[PDB]
RNA sequence: ACUUCCAAUCAGUGAAAUUAACCUUCCCGUGAAGAGGCGGGAAUAAAAAAAUAAGACGAGAAGACCCUAUGGAGCUUUAAUUA
RNA sequence: UUACAUUGUUAACCCAACACAGGAGUGCACCAAGGAAAGAUUAAAAGAAGUAAAAGGAACUCGGCAAACACAAACCCCGCCUG
RNA sequence: ACAUAAUCCCAAAAAAACAAACUCCUAGCCCAAUACCGGACUAAUCUAUUGAAACAUAGAAGCAAUAAUGUUAAUAUGAGUAACAAGAAGCCUUUCUCC
């Protein structure tokens, strides 16, 4: 498994979570593509962070085919908050929380295969005769 | 003090992410000798003859061939366990044979009217690894048990439950092992599978057989009556009977398994 | 001078041990844990005292039903079991109820040939 | 309400929104093409078509002349105008001041970029 | 108006997560007719043509500082 | 009816008071006498956005009216007592 | 008596917790000095500022408030008045 | 004859049973509680003794926290909501436009 991280770096968790999820599950090219034409403050860094780890992966595993390659798991945590003082009306400071991103991406190769068909009939009445009988 | 009871809550927190796989020397806390097991085993159990050939029935090959191989690595000294493998596999042997003629001898007398296919299933199936070796298990045998390479595996288990059965056999005679097996074979079986095994496979013509031996009449299908229902399973009333008597009645969801049934019943009824 | 040590956060590891599957900050904040305990706990008794209750409604239900089938009622079955002097449960008498219909229909006939020379030695 | 109604609005008043047109035209004809946003090049289309067909009214007539003086202010547009790119033209009817796309978007507001260009 | 109690962890993901759909995700890649790079659809290419249009600007600069 | 600045959308930066926990419907009654949490009926797959301000005795000020305390302070005297 | 010296200017602006539509002394220009509403879309409700209107012309309302157009005339209370 | 949607708790019906910390049966740690009073014990610190990475014999307390519009710190809700930000073309530096 090849695994990539970058933190302290400063954007939203919520907004980077977006475009996380967006290429999780997908492959290499598809989140390659979707992540450079994707419009957002993330985009550019995740595609840093995708190109940083393909690079990673060629060198450092010494892959034979990139087309086997795809992201497995994207997550996004939470670092330190810097706290600044917003200054308000009538003599009142708030505080304005600038939030903190720990971008994680493990990538396992094989093949991505990913399956959310569900059959409705062969589901209901499977669940529904095993039901019955229990 | 805080720091064992946090030495304690860490080793405790650290065995939940790491399972350790069971050794079969370091399983007993105490020491193990062979003299406290087999007195032991002689208070428990009614009677324990022939220590040596109790304790070469949990011996196995794999201890001895791993022995030897650490013998001829080290190259330190040279002993021979060979005795103990040809002693073993004798017992083995005639453990066998002598547990087919009493399980036999067993279905012979309790059940006169079970047809040959009906006893070699019910012995095939009694005398099935998985049940035998479950027995084993729950008797706590492979605490008893000798395996260098691992102390799970059925191979071990089996063959070390069957030398001590020619264990038994050879030193506490006949008379005592008719007293253990039986008892807990039949309670182990307690279910309908002793008959549904032998059913797996056209239970209606099994019947035929049956009928056309003993009584020599073709058994006949007929429907007494049917109740629908169109939403889960319609109930549909079969009859089977034989020279215009009634053998057997009962409700189906489709005809066939309907059939099935009543074929199943009808089955275990001619059995006794 | 003494300290707090790991007393509280071992009593508070304790209780929410004990609150775990609880839904929420139940099963995580320590104040809700003890609320819901203190509830689960009343309630663990109340619920062990009616289910005797519980399960003796539904022991009567089933009795009627299969005292209906032979067309007398609970109460009729009831008097006549104890004219007969019959001390068997309720619980026994369901699952003959259900598992022997042959029993119960023994004692229902019994009910009824006592309850037709009751009325006919009262006429 | 926005029912049947050409002439958008794109924040800007009625003075500030010509005088918007009269620059992004000076700097087309100018330049020969320019890079606007989609929606301020859409609406440029029309009046770009409009100047190129009052340049091909006629040099002599005054309608034309007062009209060209009146969108453009600047001396230098006027007869590159005239004299080079309206004889050009001279046979097309609609064949002027094409749209296209750009690629990427800008960096702050991420605006949809297009550009405008005459037929060379 | 104030809030009247602290939203829950449920009600808060289901709020942040379905109605909005995340970020649909359509195509919008294709392949470029001159270069054969990977750009957007009914666009023109990044790579081909940005080069010739800053080479057009240095060309109509360098005419315009040539006439002048 | 129109214009512009907001409201609305997208992107960047990212508040606030409030907050016991909340799976949060309605009616008829009851409950310290005005119930989404009680009872009985009626209604209802699960979640947003732009809007209306009836309810959550909404939020915000330990009522500035009333009275209580052998509370305080200002002001006035033929209250009493006097450097 | 060397009174041919010593300091400072010319640096950038500052007081209101803030790179805050609020604040101040002196001389003369109003421009050849200086600042650009320096993120973009949408043309909903609604709000703020502004423009226009058929016919009536205070029928509104506590009051011609407000507001486009204008200020012709009447009669009282109080205070002289400039403050 | 009163003011939101009906029936005086569902639906209906017609004109001897069910059913409680009560009693009995079965076991034992033998028969509730607010203010207040009494008895017997546990967690933590330290000291003397003993034992040495887990304890009991006593003595000594800054000795057990869920609240005081508590204190301090961390982190949420509101919320990705309010709020902050109208010239243009080019080109390496100009032109046009506004106040
Ligand atoms: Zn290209």
């Amino acid at each position: 498994e090849i695994y990539h991280c970058r933190r302290q770096i400063k954007y939203s968790k919520d907004k980077m979570w977006y475009l996380a999820k967006l290429i999780r599950g997908m492959s290499i090219d598809q989140a390659l593509a979707q992540l450079e034409f994707s419009d957002k403050k993330g985009a550019q860094i995740i595609k840093e962070v995708l190109l940083e780890a393909q690079d990673m992966a060629v060198r450092d595993h010494n892959v034979e085919f990139r087309s086997n390659l795809y992201v497995a798991e994207s997550t996004s945590g939470r670092g330190q908050y810097l706290k600044r003082i917003r200054y308000h009306g009538r003599g009142r400071f708030g505080i304005m929380e600038k939030v903190f991103c720990h971008y994680f991406v493990k990538l396992v190769e094989g093949x991505x295969x990913x399956x959310x068909x569900x059959x409705x009939x062969x589901x209901x009445x499977x669940x529904x005769x095993x039901x019955x009988x229990x | 003090x805080x720091x064992x009871x946090x030495x304690x809550x860490x080793x405790x927190x650290x065995x939940x992410x790491x399972x350790x796989x069971x050794x079969x020397x370091x399983x007993x806390x105490x020491x193990x000798d062979y003299h406290a097991e087999i007195q032991a085993f002689g208070h428990r159990l009614q009677e324990t003859f022939s220590l040596d050939l109790l304790k070469t029935a949990f011996v196995n090959s794999c201890y001895i061939k791993s022995e030897e191989a650490k013998r001829q690595k080290l190259g330190i000294d040279k002993e021979a366990a060979l005795l103990n493998l040809k002693d073993n596999q004798e017992l083995s042997e005639q453990g066998i044979s002598f547990s087919q003629t009493c399980l036999t001898q067993f279905f012979e007398d309790a059940f006169p009217d079970l047809p040959t296919e009906g006893v070699t299933s019910l012995v095939d199936f009694l005398t099935s690894e998985e049940v035998v070796c479950h027995v084993a298990r729950n008797l706590a045998v492979e605490q008893l048990a000798l395996s260098a390479e691992f102390p799970v595996p059925p191979p071990v288990l089996r063959q070390t439950f069957f030398a001590v059965i020619g264990a038994l056999l050879q030193s506490s005679g006949p008379e005592r092992t008719a007293l253990f097996i039986r008892d807990f074979l039949i309670t182990q079986m307690t279910g309908k599978e002793l008959f549904e095994m032998w059913t797996i496979t056209n239970p209606m013509g099994l019947l035929v057989e049956e009928l056309k031996k003993r009584k020599i009449s073709a058994p006949e299908s007929r429907l007494t009556r049917q109740s629908g229902s169109t939403t889960a399973l319609p109930v549909y009333f079969v009859g089977l009977y034989c020279d215009r008597k009634l053998i057997a009645e009962g409700p189906g969801e489709t005809v066939l398994v309907a059939e099935e049934e009543a074929a199943r019943v009808a089955l275990r009824k001619l059995f006794g | 001078l003494r300290s707090r040590v790991t007393d509280r956060y071992w009593r508070v590891q304790e209780v929410l041990k004990h609150a775990r599957h609880f839904r929420g900050r139940k099963n995580r904040c320590y104040r809700l844990a003890v609320r819901a305990v203190t509830r689960a706990f009343v309630k663990c008794t109340r619920a062990r005292r009616l289910k005797k209750r519980s399960l003796r409604t539904l022991w009567i239900n089933r009795i009627t039903a299969a005292s209906q089938e032979h067309g007398l009622k609970y109460p009729a079955f009831i008097i006549n079991l104890i004219k007969c002097q019959v001390e068997l449960n309720r619980k026994v008498l369901a699952d003959l109820a259900i598992y022997e219909p042959k029993t119960f229909k023994s004692l229902a006939a019994l009910a009824k040939r006592r309850r037709x020379x009751x009325x006919x030695x009262x006429x | 309400i926005s029912h049947g109604r050409v002439f958008r609005r794109l924040g800007l008043g009625p003075e500030s929104r010509i005088h918007l047109l009269q620059n992004l035209l000076t700097g087309l004809v100018r330049h020969e093409r320019i890079e606007a946003s989609w929606a301020r090049v859409d609406e440029l289309r029309g009046y770009a078509e409009k100047l190129i067909d009052y340049g091909k009214l006629g040099d002599t007539n005054e309608r034309a002349m007062r009209m060209a003086d009146f969108w453009l202010t600047e001396k230098d547009l006027i007869p590159k105008l005239f004299q080079v790119l309206a004889p050009r033209f001279q046979g097309q009817n609609g064949g002027y001041t094409r749209m296209l796309q750009i690629p990427n978007r800008n960096e702050q507001d991420r605006a949809k970029m297009a550009v405008i260009e005459y037929k060379g | 108006a104030a809030p009247k109690n602290r939203r829950s962890i449920e009600v808060n993901r289901c709020r942040r997560r379905n109605p909005q759909k995340l970020i649909k995700v359509k195509n919008n890649i294709d392949v470029c007719p001159e270069c054969g790079h990977l750009k957007q659809k009914h666009i023109l290419c990044g790579y081909c043509x940005x080069x010739x249009x800053x080479x057009x600007x240095x060309x109509x600069x360098x005419x315009x500082x040539x006439x002048x």
